[PDB]
RNA sequence: UGGGGCGGUCGCCUCCUAAAAGGUAACGGAGGCGCCCAAAGGUUCCCUCAGAAUGGUUGGAAAUCAUUCGCAGAGUGUAAA
RNA sequence: UUGGCACCUCGAUGUCGGCUCAUCGCAUCCUGGGGCUGUAGUCGGUCCCAAGGGUUGGGCUGUUCGCCCAUUAAAGCGGUA
RNA sequence: GGGGCCUUAGCUCAGCUGGGAGAGCGCCUGCUUUGCACGCAGGAGGUCAGCGGUUCGAUCCCGCUAGGCUCCACCA
């Protein structure tokens, strides 16, 4: 999901900054968030 | 939903919002509160939305002190008419809020419950907000 | 009740009491009751013309019908057209329940034009219609009827009168000692109903009284009774009384030999209709409660008995779902055995062979564990049903005991006992305050 | 109006 | 006259807008006046208002009367300062 | 789009709908490549990257629009007085 | 675009400015009626169009829905 409010949904979510873009990766694929 | 049931005049000037808060700057009823950082008119609909958003998440706890009151009315001319020909009818009520003013006051709950309730209130308000607490020098 | 014979006696009494006279005041205090203030010879009279759906009557009342409210438009047209005039004669249209009032009323412009006021007492088809007695068009009616609703005999202002339908009978009075029997044709025993639908204007009460005066009903032990009762009706030999057996009342102009219990002898029909009845109200209350309450209690008892039988059906479905849980637990390890029914699947060793006996439906299915899990859920619902349906059976027998008691207490007793039963019920339960 | 009907 | 029309207004007085002299606009926001009083005018001599409580018989929250607390919460013909 | 103002034109800036010819931007209708799906497969839903190409014949009404008939991979929104 | 009142029993629709949803018509049950489809009582319907706030109870108070019927929109 692409939203400008990338936030950790659960405790397993990890905030990363690939390619100058704030992203959240997680073991659950529904929690994958990107902005920009 | 808050409005005065009687006013001296139904149409008033819009005023100016220069300077800091004249009063209501320090938290002195509850333990935690919201301090305003920017100045804009706060509609009583927004006040009601923030109050329900705090009260729902604080289903068990103390009461909410609403430090602001929408005493100033604003007039709204009807749509699709020419300019002038008299001032329009009053539509709603707003509260003139200056930076530094305390908006809502909470006591009788935990720290994180109060912080999350104030965050949920602040996401309904049109101004930048911050978390403040009582200081005891004193 | 009510009938052409009682109508004939009423016309005779009104001809005896109010002949000529002057109608000083016309009042309509209720929706169906019309009061005529007749100033006849001697003192004043109060004639009542009632067109109630169940309590319609014509008699000279004596009590004060209070609350004179703002009069409706039929009463105003009656005061415009009838007041100030005289009554010529009161006669009956044959033997049917039709009352004809001949009003010699002066018109409002000064001249005289006779008016005919028609009073029909047919229960729920009762009406009061005034005509101008020359063209016989309806000036006004007490109940206004449309060309669609009650298409025959339309009652509108200005429309021509149509006159009530013919019942296709013979005149019962001064008929013949032979005509009366050459047409009833008794074959299998519908005697009272044959008298009702073969004679003009006769109530079933007079038929049931006549079949008791005949004694043993035969070919000749019946027409002499009818001629004897018609001779009692004629020559004006009426004996008005009130008779009842239990609570609900009856009235007639002749003494009743059948259906005994009370006598309450009267003098004239005016005091008879004044005493019975006013009009309903207590009699209409015990009419609206009596059979409806016991019907409701008996129907609810039948509901509760059917409920107990269908709860015992669920009590057998309990053991059926216990067998289903056994068969699901049989399936659960399964398919140890083949899918089909997974019957008798057990491990020979290192198994706790429950090996319960089971009835084997074919074993489902696409989702092999959720079928056994569905069986196990049905079992949990079954045991919760074992609790709740036993509670409902207990409540249903309590309700049947209370309703059988209510049937007993309605099937007669006291009056004062019924009063305090009402009191106790309303106490039982608080109940907004 | 503004009808182009020049003659 | 935020085109003209339709609506509304046209003279005088009071407040705000008016930015701590005066003045200052808009089809800006609020109201009144086209009078009244032979006295409510002039002079002289006296006095101080409205509301709360207590007590009172017809007085109950209030008709009329005594007391305190009363720098004006009254009145000043008519309306704002 | 409907509006607001009246800056340009009243010694003229022709105004709707159609026909002909087009061009441009994606906030993409299809086709192409993907993520998440409460995506079993077909068909789907939502959100990305993508303008290369194509995006219909009628009945009604001056009509744009709209409704209906029959198709289609789809019968996309707008700007260019 | 601007304003009004409702949206409640299969139907017509009350309910007074918050004190606990009802009348008429429809459908059944029982009584009664000699007879002409003329009478009586007793039952069910409603989340009061819908949604969450207030207070001890909300058709009533409030916003936004969703409708109906209101009563008009001077132009090129």
């Amino acid at each position: 999901k692409v939203r400008p409010s990338v936030k950790p949904i659960c405790e397993k979510c990890k905030v990363i900054r690939r390619k100058g873009k704030v992203m959240v990766i997680c073991e659950n694929p529904k929690h994958k968030q990107k902005q920009g | 939903m808050l409005l005065p049931k009687r006013v001296k005049y139904r149409r008033e000037h819009r005023g100016k919002m220069r300077g800091r808060a004249k009063g209501g700057t320090e938290v002195h009823f509850g333990e935690f509160g919201i301090q305003a950082l920017e100045a804009s008119w706060i509609t009583n609909r927004q006040i009601e939305a923030a109050r329900i958003a705090m009260t729902r998440y604080m289903k068990r706890g103390g009461k909410v002190w609403i430090k602001i009151f929408p005493s100033k009315p604003y007039t709204a001319k009807p749509l699709e008419v020419r300019m002038g020909s008299g001032k329009g009818a009053p539509e709603g009520w707003v509260a003139v809020v200056k930076p530094g003013k305390v908006l809502f006051e909470i006591s009788g709950v935990s720290e994180e419950v109060a912080r999350e309730a104030l965050r949920l209130a602040s996401h309904k308000l049109p101004i930048k907000t911050k978390f403040v607490k009582r200081e005891e020098i004193g | 009740s009510f009938d052409g014979m009682f109508t004939y006696g009423m016309t005779h009494e009104l001809n005896e009491k109010i002949m000529g006279g002057r109608i000083t005041k016309i009042h309509q205090p209720y929706k169906h009751d019309v009061i005529f203030h007749i100033r006849a010879k001697g003192k004043n009279q109060k004639l009542l013309l009632s067109a109630h759906p169940s309590y319609s009557r014509v008699h000279i009342t004596a009590q004060a019908y209070e609350n004179p409210s703002e009069p409706p438009m039929f009463c105003m047209l009656l005061r415009k057209h009838i007041e100030g005039g005289f009554i010529e004669k009161i006669e009956q249209a044959g033997l049917d329940r039709i009352m004809i009032f001949h009003i010699k009323s002066r018109n409002e412009i000064g001249d005289e034009t006779v008016r005919k006021l028609y009073v029909e007492i047919m229960g729920r088809h009762s009406n009061i219609i005034l005509t101008d007695a020359a063209e016989n068009v309806i000036i006004d009616g007490l109940k206004h009827l449309s060309p669609s609703m009650n298409s025959y005999r339309t009652v509108l202002p200005g429309q021509d009168y149509k006159l009530p339908p013919a019942q296709d009978k013979i005149s019962p009075l001064e008929a013949s000692e032979d005509d009366i029997l050459r047409h009833l044709s008794f074959q299998e025993g519908r005697l009272d109903k044959q008298i009702v639908d073969h004679f003009s204007g006769v109530s079933p009460l007079f038929a049931k009284e006549a079949v008791h005066r005949a004694g043993l009903a035969n070919k000749v032990t019946l027409p002499k009774a009818l001629l004897a009762l018609f001779a009692e009706v004629k020559e004006h030999r009426f004996i008005p009384n009130i008779t009842t057996v239990n609570g609900k009342e009856y009235f007639y102009l002749l003494e009743l030999t059948h259906l005994k219990g009370e006598a309450r002898r009267f003098d004239s029909l005016s005091e008879l209709l004044d005493r019975f009845y006013f009009g309903k109200a207590e009699r209409d209350r015990v009419k609206q409660q009596a059979q409806d309450l016991e019907r409701f209690v008996v129907n609810e008892r039948k509901k509760n008995a059917n409920k107990i039988k269908k709860l015992e059906k669920t009590l057998e479905y309990s053991e059926n779902a216990k067998e289903f849980q056994l068969y699901g637990e049989l399936l659960t390890a399964n398919l140890y055995m083949l899918k089909k029914g997974d019957k008798q699947a057990e491990v020979i060793n290192y198994y706790d062979e429950e090996s319960p006996t089971i009835t084997i439906p074919l074993n489902p299915n696409k989702t092999p564990s959720e079928n056994a899990q569905a069986y196990f859920t049905k079992y949990q619902k079954a045991k919760n049903s074992v609790a709740v349906v036993e509670e409902q059976i207990r409540l249903a027998q309590e309700e049947i005991e209370y309703f059988d008691q209510l049937i007993q207490q309605l099937s007669s007793a006291s009056p004062r006992d019924i009063s305090e039963i009402r009191e106790e019920l309303v106490e039982g339960k608080y109940l907004r305050p | 109006a503004a009808a182009a009907a020049a003659a």
